[PDB]
């Protein structure tokens, strides 16, 4: 692979891939989403599809399971989230391949972050924002892409935000198939794990202490085996902050948080932090053009493997 | 020679009429062409049998292979195809 | 699993998800790729528990299990259809068939794919008003 | 006339053709079938499978239709019927390549004619001995091709014939979906052709008279769409009856017979005819030698052509 060019007009704010790492999507402030392919031949990026999506800058973007389909999800900062499902019988590169399905106008804030739910839990999706409630969405018929009804408003703060232009939200779900639904929160300065328990509510399982600053990023690992979750958070402050979660089987399992490792060498402000899929290497980017690569050592303590510098 | 007679009554006899004797030709060619193992010759004579058989309106007047799929949907225990 | 669904590993996936000690892997409705299907005669839906019920007594008074391949859903029991007919070469139709989504014609991979590939060919064998390209 | 070896090691009796044409299966005394297929590459026939079939001399045997697999009968003198199915997942010339799948042994006499009925009629066959009864097996269960059940059975001959006497039958469907289920059935020296009544019972439709000595060989032409039925018919005189059918109680169309031409050029016993694919060439088998062919020139009446000694 090589590095390519965008068209994009501004800022690249939220880059999310596919399922098979064949498509993609990345958003920028400049009121656009660009949907690029990888070509088997000449192993080199092309542009699929160019549109105008929100009335602002988008600053999340999400694909969907590969089995509902081809749908992204853009939430911006005209408090509205809208999916686009692909349709291919239209020509790539003119803007009218991706079709807009619903626009979900419910939160009086400024949205800031939008994830897809695990695939073994239906078409859920979920919402935060400046109103300071975190909003699920699910499609309890996946029958149509266009009937989404809110299933779940829960209020993440004791009070909302009266600075609403300094603040930064963001969430990851848990993909574990038969661990109990968990969803992570990073609201202003907390981090909070949600379980749906027999009510079918959610309600808060742990807070991951710390957090000194606003919290740019999260990400919850993919545990293939191990006996312990990974969740790896990215501050303003610029310390990374893994959190070693373990769970025993109101909720059907507790939850206690110890920190396993917190690195500081981004020398500025982090602002996304991702696990592979094993769970073992994790991604860190700042504003200094860095990006570096953590690695599990002998000790259960991670170490920077390698900087990317980008001159 | 029920050749030739089906390929020229086929470009206008259930398209205006009906009879019995062009379905007994048509029924005898094709069941030559089976015995000839010319499959695909027997398709393009379907396929060229149902498209003259279009009307000025544009009904369809042939009698067409009728269908051999009707699933039946797992969500609600139905015929996809009424 | 859903690793070797990233790759286009979906064969290999098949064979780990065939023999797994744990039966409730992905997905919790059993069996997911089930086709049931209505006649095309009767409209009753062919379930043929009659000749499964049969040929499970014979097969147990007996001692082979190679009476249980003649069950099957290209006959009814209801209207004692006898078989499928592939929509080219009409001939009996009992193992893989090869459905033409537009107008529901049955049909085998050889007979298929000679027609819509080696003949160039467009529409439905049987004679359809319609284009079932490619 | 380029011959080839079949290996029976004794009188083949029946050689049948399959529907493409590109199948021969020969019974012979030898209590064998034999199948043969011929390559598009070698262009020869060569052996696909031979099998022990019957504890007697096998005498007819017949294809299935191609639209209900690969089901050979075969009539034996035994008084047994066998269906033979094939599972292509066999090794060729290894006597495994045919499964068995029924026997009828409802028959009380040698039989001598077994002839499947058209598609559209169903899995049908029809079985003729040296009894006199007609019997009719319907295949009625789709799930497995082992049970065929009697449907008809009627009684051609009063009386079987003696123990000393020869006898031949032979039977013959009309191959119309047009038409109402007719079947020629030949007695010793009487010509019948049935048909199926509303009351789902067969009836005596039509006899064609004449046939003074045995009657070898029946054979209906193929309904090429003609407004005409034709019945060919091989006697135990030199008479190669030509009789013309035209259709219009407890029948569902009446239908008369017209004895349209008559010839006497084998001066012998004429013991086979058969009709082409379009039923526009007869080929009729003599004790002079000969096998002549019949077409029809500027009229109905069938006129003699090219004459092939053996
Ligand atoms: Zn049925
Ligand atoms: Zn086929
Ligand atoms: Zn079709």
């Amino acid at each position: 692979m090589q590095p390519f060019d965008s068209g994009h007009d501004d800022l690249v704010h939220d880059v999310v891939y596919d399922f098979y790492g064949r498509h993609v999507a990345t958003c920028s402030s400049d009121q656009h989403i660009k949907v690029f392919k990888l070509d088997k031949d000449t192993s080199n990026w092309e542009l699929s599809d160019s549109w105008r999506a929100h009335d602002s800058s988008i600053v999340a973007i999400d694909w969907a399971s590969p089995e509902y389909g081809r749908i992204i999800a853009s939430a911006s900062y005209d408090k509205t989230v809208k999916l686009w499902e692909e349709d291919p019988d239209q020509e790539e590169c003119s803007g009218r391949r991706w079709n807009k399905l619903c626009t979900l106008n419910d939160s009086k804030g400024s949205l800031y972050s939008v994830k897809f739910a695990p695939a073994h839990l239906g078409l859920k999706l979920a919402c935060l924002g400046n109103d300071g409630i975190l909003r699920l969405y699910d499609a309890l018929e996946p029958s149509d892409l266009r009937s989404w009804t809110l299933t779940s408003e829960m209020k993440v703060l004791s009070i909302p935000p009266a600075n609403h232009l300094q603040s930064d939200f963001c969430l990851s779900w848990c993909p574990s198939r038969f661990s109990p639904e968990k969803l992570a929160v990073s609201a202003l300065e907390q981090a909070i794990i949600y379980q749906r328990g027999k009510d079918g509510k959610l309600h808060v399982a742990a807070k991951l202490p710390g957090h000194k600053s606003l919290i740019r990023s999260i990400s919850w690992a993919p545990s293939i085996g191990r006996w312990y979750q990974l969740i790896a958070t990215g501050c303003k402050d610029g310390r990374i902050r893994i959190f070693k979660i373990t769970e025993k089987l109101e909720l059907q399992s507790n939850l206690q948080v110890e920190l396993l490792s917190e690195h500081d060498d981004h020398n500025g402000e982090v602002w996304s932090v991702s696990w592979n899929l094993t769970g073992t290497i994790l991604s860190s980017a700042g504003d200094d053009g860095k990006v570096r690569l953590w690695k599990a050592t002998y000790s259960n303590e991670f170490k920077c493997m390698s900087v990317i510098t980008a001159q | 020679d029920v050749q030739s007679a089906a390929l020229i009554s086929i470009f206008g006899s259930p398209r205006y009429f009906r009879d019995q004797r062009v379905d007994e030709w048509i029924q005898t060619y094709r069941d030559m062409l089976k015995s000839w193992e010319l499959f695909s010759m027997r398709a393009r004579f379907d396929v060229l049998r149902s498209k003259l058989s279009r009307t000025k309106t544009g009904v369809l007047t042939a009698d067409i292979k009728p269908r051999q799929i009707y699933i039946q949907c797992q969500n609600c225990k139905q015929n996809i195809n009424t | 699993l859903l690793l070797l669904h990233r790759y286009e590993l979906f064969g290999i996936a098949a064979d780990v998800l065939k023999y797994c000690p744990f039966e409730d892997i992905m997905g919790s409705e059993g069996d997911q790729s089930s086709i049931r299907l209505f006649c095309e005669r009767c409209g009753e839906l062919i379930t043929n528990e009659s000749s499964k019920e049969k040929l499970r007594a014979e097969a147990q008074q007996t001692g082979n299990k190679k009476i249980m391949d003649k069950f099957g859903y290209w006959y009814c029991d209801s209207c004692k259809k006898k078989n499928t007919s592939c929509v080219l070469c009409e001939r009996p139709l009992k193992k893989l068939t090869m459905v033409i989504l537009p107008c529901g014609h049955e049909g085998h991979f050889q007979c298929i794919q000679e027609w819509f590939l080696d003949e160039n060919e467009q529409e439905c064998p049987g004679g359809c008003p319609g284009v079932a390209f490619i």
